[PDB]
């Protein structure tokens, strides 16, 4: 058992780095879909 | 038609404008941004920009957007109200997801609540050897009051002086912080100790001389604490009150042989007299040129902004809050020796019963006078609050000595009807409207409240 | 999978195990769990009451 659940907890951690990863490159693909494409009541800025 | 003028305030000026009371804010929001734009560029500030995407809205003061669907009207916008422009960020975004239960758990209470910091920890430890050294005054009062025993003092003395030593060194060494509060909490905790200790030198067995001697030396290191700090004021405030009230039935307890009624309807006039002095004295005591701490708000302001410029606003603000906070302080004492004498001459098996009851309803009417009239909310809950400790003090006076299911039932009845009512007057009554002239005929009967203490103090004083 | 289906033992301590790191990331706002003072000191419980019963065993040999 030990050593099982060590190797758990192992895989776990980088399960977590891979999803940290996932976070960060969806967060760059918000921020320039937002970019391209504005909300509807946003376009009022209607400048720049 | 209906046209409101309010005072809009945007990019640090504040502008009066006339506005449609109902036309629906999306119509109005654009041309009102180009004219606060226009007077903004017209007094060579820097105008409004739209940072990013987002959108202009109109907030009240308070914060809350109003619905631009709306019109003022229907959203309560009145004449004379003031709103705040703002350009609103956007909000969306991508919602996250952590799959996994254990790792979406951890990170939404990381992200959420705040963790135990050093910070708190010291005002913790502080916080609990306060709590233990009144312990432990109290519990040597005890055992003086119990025992003839001199020894008790020296103990007394000691803690006090070591705690008192260790506040001064860590108020000196460590001011540089608003965690000054536990040198605050520290040397409040150990005026106690001194007090007891100068109390328990008082030879024979206790009683007034220990009684007046402990609460006036109490008293007296709770003034000077207002000039040599000048911090957490409306604590002292209560505890010098407190000590000015039991020093006074302790002298005319010993320069006299004065009867505890007697003291106790003294005690009441002194305290609807002070009723009807406190602001007055607390805007006296508004000036009094003590060091010159910042309390929360103050420092909150402060940190926002860099009898002419900011000096007078400093000034200003400082000596208001100073006011608020004594007022505040006043109000507690006042309301803690008002139930406190109030409990003291209730007492059920006495032949003259009847009078007291009648002073108690004819302070809690007064008492509730200055609770709709004084603004600050705290200071109106402690007004409401000691009328209301008043009834319950005297009730469990009467019962719990009175072995009699009457005055039990009577008891228990007023004690959980009365507080409902009091709910009520509020609850059911919409908003609390009444007329202005119902309502100086409620301060009418409340007023003929006070007037009948007078010779009810005559003859309980004899 | 409802209801009261079989299991097996790898399972039992596959759940065991999410449910302590689950407990930890609950008391704690981590989950790196290369080690654990959980299952330490509830061991630790473990020898509280196995000494316990070995002495009441230890006092039942008497007459």
């Amino acid at each position: 058992r030990p050593k099982l659940d060590a190797m758990r907890a192992q895989f776990m951690l980088m399960l977590d780095m891979l999803r940290e990863t996932a976070q960060e490159s969806a967060d760059s693909m918000d921020a320039n879909y937002r970019w391209f494409h504005p909300a509807p009541t946003t376009l009022a800025a209607a400048v720049g | 038609p209906q046209a409101a003028v309010v005072a809009i305030m945007a990019a640090d000026v504040q502008i009066a404008v006339v506005l449609d009371a109902h036309a629906p804010i999306s119509v109005m929001i654009d041309p009102l941004l180009k004219v606060v734009n226009t007077r903004l560029r017209e007094l060579g500030v820097a105008p409004l920009e739209a940072k990013g995407r987002g959108r202009w809205m109109l907030c009240l003061v308070d914060g809350t957007p109003l619905r631009p669907n709306l019109s003022l009207t229907e959203q309560e916008v009145y004449d004379g109200d003031r709103l705040w422009l703002k350009f609103l960020e956007d909000t969306e975004h991508r919602s996250e997801v952590i799959e996994h239960i254990s790792t979406a758990v951890a990170t939404n209470l990381s992200k959420r609540f705040a963790p135990i910091d050093p910070v708190v920890a010291v005002q913790v430890g502080a916080t609990m050897v306060a709590v233990g050294v009144l312990l432990g005054s109290a519990l040597l009062g005890w055992w003086r009051w119990q025992h003839e025993s001199w020894l008790p003092a020296p103990f007394a003395a000691v803690i006090a002086v070591l705690v008192l030593t260790v506040a001064t060194m860590i108020l000196a060494r460590s001011k540089t912080v608003p965690d000054r509060r536990v040198g605050d909490i520290l040397l409040l905790s150990g005026l106690v100790p001194l007090a007891v200790a100068i109390a328990a030198t008082a030879p024979g067995p206790v009683g007034a001389p220990h009684a007046v001697l402990g609460f006036g030396v109490f008293g007296v290191a709770a003034m000077l604490v207002m000039r040599f700090t000048g911090r957490r004021l409306g604590v002292y405030t209560a505890l010098v009150t407190l000590c000015a009230a039991a020093t006074a039935a302790g002298l005319a307890r010993m320069v006299l042989l004065t009867s505890a009624v007697t003291l106790l309807t003294c005690v009441l006039l002194a305290c609807v007299l002070m009723y009807h002095g406190a602001p007055a004295l607390s805007r006296w005591l508004s000036g009094i040129r003590l060091p010159v701490f910042p309390s929360a708000t103050s420092r909150w302001v402060f940190e926002a902004r860099p009898l002419e410029g900011p000096a007078s606003v400093r000034d200003v603000l400082l000596r208001a809050e100073r006011a608020r906070s004594f007022l505040t302080g006043l109000l507690v004492g006042l309301g803690v020796l008002t139930v406190v004498c109030l409990a003291g001459l209730c007492d059920p098996h006495a032949g003259r019963r009847w009078l007291p009851l009648l002073l108690a309803a004819f302070t809690f009417g007064f008492l509730i006078l200055r609770g709709r009239s004084y603004v600050d909310r705290w200071q109106a809950i402690t007004l409401a609050a000691t009328a209301v400790l008043i009834i319950a003090a005297v009730a469990v006076r009467y019962v719990l000595v009175s072995g009699s299911p009457a005055v039990l039932s009577a008891g228990v009845a007023v004690l959980v009807l009365l507080p409902a009512a009091g709910l009520t007057a509020a609850a059911v009554v919409p908003n609390t409207i009444y007329s202005p002239l119902f309502r100086k005929i409620v301060e009418w009967i409340e007023y003929l409240c006070l007037m009948p203490i007078f010779p009810l103090a005559l003859w309980l004083m004899n | 999978g409802y209801g009261l289906g079989l299991s097996t033992r790898t399972q039992v301590t596959g759940y065991q195990f999410l449910a302590r790191r689950t407990a930890m990331a609950l008391t704690r706002w981590r989950v790196r769990m290369e080690v654990e003072p959980g299952r330490r000191q509830v061991l630790a419980v473990v020898a509280s009451v196995s000494a316990a019963g070995v002495i009441c065993l230890g006092a039942l040999l008497w007459s």
